[PDB]
């Protein structure tokens, strides 16, 4: 049994979003399914009980509702504004072993924002890690609201891929993230490649420029 | 309960006259795709007799 | 006006034991039922176990089954959760909340314990100059940072030149390493005034172990800046 | 009177693409429209005349229909394979003060070779060339499978594109191409400029390469 839920949907401030949580092997009118609210840092609190009742302080504008059809339930969200920007999930008893099985988490998020044509600045290694077995290597692809990127990491000769620390963004006032992707090779092979090159094909911009070794 | 012995139940292609079909694929009955977890509208194609 | 407060976390290597500890202020401890609820870091809910209202009927998920011992006590009204023969996998934030009735949802949660199984040793970090050669010089505006990398805790304060620089900081969340251990990076944009002219030290913060270095900025000057 | 047709079209094996020709003034069922293929290396051939019926010895592939609609013809060509690749004329008698006008031709050819990025090689002067004032600027290109080359010049400076002129490329062994350029130099103008750099946007990498001018 898992509650399938997707990922992260959103839409432009003003519209009635909705989230799907689609059980996998049990009964919908087995039990009462629920949904939470999870802020970012700090602890989730229930928006809704029973699938058809709203706990008192909440305003008139998270609203549930049961669709047997498809073993699926749905929670009308209107009017969505900068405040509903938080986790949702979801909870039933659906289980014959005395188990309770939660949601997936949908990341609403505020998709106000038009359009953020991002920026990338290559930033080539320095003599400090050079110098024995160390080595590091910097792309900082910054300013763009879109935080799914689509970084990609390949020396002109094999797809190398293990060993990559990548840098989740960090939210901002101005709905701007920063990605900063840290490729870390074999230091002591650095003689099997001469160029190493960040192509990530992010919509609204994109650059495939590559280092050297030695300048 | 005879247990060798099977028979397909609901099939979502109707077989033509001498075409036999040996595949065991999950028939879904109008719904997503479970992948083979036998939950929502997804059965096993044959049936045990007895 | 329920208040509902914990602690005793931290973290250690596998193979010991923790214990947690909720107390209960403003509800009758008698006819409410407990779970746990845990939350790893960038993953979603899960459930971790559920008690009796005296403490006699006991149930746990499959993964955390026997690992885990749950037990209240209705006399000071507290809760407490031992798990021993920690893992890996067992890193997340658990919750203690009550629930209203058995066959419904929680009402009330707690307040949260980041409690990490990892613990190889001790190393203060190290600063790595983020030098732009001729990438960042030929076209466009300029920017440079620092790399903070071998740090086992994170009580990271990422400053430039001593607290003298005030905005353009771009500080990013730490990522875990393969072993025990963490990376996280900064840099600021230089608004073409101080490339040569002023030289922009990054300064990064450890407060357990004794680090506190200020590398200066070489911009590779083989170069042409 | 100018008889339209597009300039270049490539596919893979499969199905079809007609190649249209528009014409400009008059009728296009008035007379007849003929279709010319022409080899590289040799002379053209008749393949479809009266495109409502097709003559001997050719395929029953090649098909082509009238389009009345805007003055317009069509030429299904079926079944696309290596004896297939080659140009094609539109030609049809319109001019009543006898004259025979043709079509502009088009650049018909196949999908066999895989996606590459082209390397950036810049070849700087030398110094027997080098006398008194003359030298040349060779940015040759290869390992890239369209025709289609894009590069651009500029000497550190400014996009220098005075006497701009390329290289035609030719037929390499595993179907490639060698396409480069030469731009126009200054004899008795090399100190105004000590840099030269040699941008190519050819659906790849836009990385730069920059040499001394006599050193």
């Amino acid at each position: 049994i898992v509650m399938t839920q997707p990922h992260s949907v959103s839409e432009s401030p003003g519209k009635t979003v909705t989230i799907s949580c689609t059980r996998s092997s049990g009964s919908i009118a087995s039990n009462y399914v629920q949904w939470y609210q999870q802020r970012p840092g700090s602890s989730p609190t229930t928006v809704i009980y029973e699938d058809n009742q709203r706990p008192s302080g909440v305003p008139d504008r998270f609203s549930g509702s049961i669709d047997s059809s498809s073993n699926s339930a749905s929670l009308t969200i209107s009017g969505l504004k900068t405040e509903d920007e938080a986790d949702y999930y979801c909870q039933s008893y659906d289980g014959s072993n005395h188990n309770v099985v939660f949601g997936g988490g949908t990341e609403l998020t505020v998709l106000s924002q038009p359009k953020a044509a991002p920026s990338v600045t290559l930033f080539p290694p320095s003599s400090e890690e050079l110098q024995a077995n160390k080595a590091t290597l910097v792309c900082l692809i910054s300013d763009f609201y879109p935080g799914a990127v689509t970084v990609a990491w390949k020396a002109d000769s094999s797809p190398v891929k293990a060993g990559v620390e990548t840098t989740t963004p960090s939210k901002q006032s101005n709905n701007k993230y920063a990605a900063s992707s840290y490729l870390s090779l074999t230091p002591e092979q650095w003689k099997s490649h001469r160029s190493y090159s960040c192509q990530v094909t992010h919509e609204g911009s994109t650059v495939e420029k590559t280092v050297a070794p030695t300048e | 309960g005879n247990y060798n012995y099977l028979y397909r139940l609901f099939r979502k292609s109707n077989l033509k006259p001498f075409e036999r079909d040996i595949s065991t694929e999950i028939y879904q009955a109008g719904s997503t795709p479970c992948n083979g977890v036998e939950g929502f509208n997804c059965y096993f194609p044959l049936q045990s007799y007895g | 006006e329920v208040q509902l407060v914990q602690s005793g976390g931290g973290l250690v290597q596998p193979g010991g034991s923790l214990r947690l500890s909720c107390a209960a202020s403003g509800f009758t401890f008698s006819s409410y039922w407990m779970s746990w609820v845990r939350q790893a870091p960038g993953k979603g809910l899960e459930w971790v176990a559920n008690i009796n209202q005296d403490g006699g009927e006991k149930y746990y998920v499959d993964s955390v089954k026997g690992r885990f011992t749950i037990s209240r006590d209705n006399a000071k009204n507290s809760l407490f959760l031992q798990m021993n023969s920690v893992r890996a996998e067992d890193t997340a934030v658990y919750f203690c909340a009550r629930v209203w009735y058995y066959y419904g949802p929680r009402d009330y949660w707690g307040q949260g314990t980041l409690v990490t199984v990892s613990s190889a040793s001790t190393k203060g970090p190290s600063v790595f100059p983020l030098a732009p050669s001729s990438k960042s010089t030929s076209g466009g505006t300029a920017a440079l940072g620092c790399l903070v990398k071998d740090y086992f805790p994170e009580p990271v304060t990422v400053s430039w030149n001593s607290g003298a620089l005030t905005s353009g900081v771009h500080t990013f969340p730490a990522v875990l390493q393969s072993s025990g251990l963490y990376s996280l990076s900064s840099v600021v944009t230089v608004p073409s005034s101080s490339l040569g002219t002023q030289t922009y030290i990054c300064n990064v913060n450890h407060k357990p172990s004794n680090t506190k270095v200020d590398k200066r900025v070489e911009p590779k000057s083989c170069d042409k800046t």
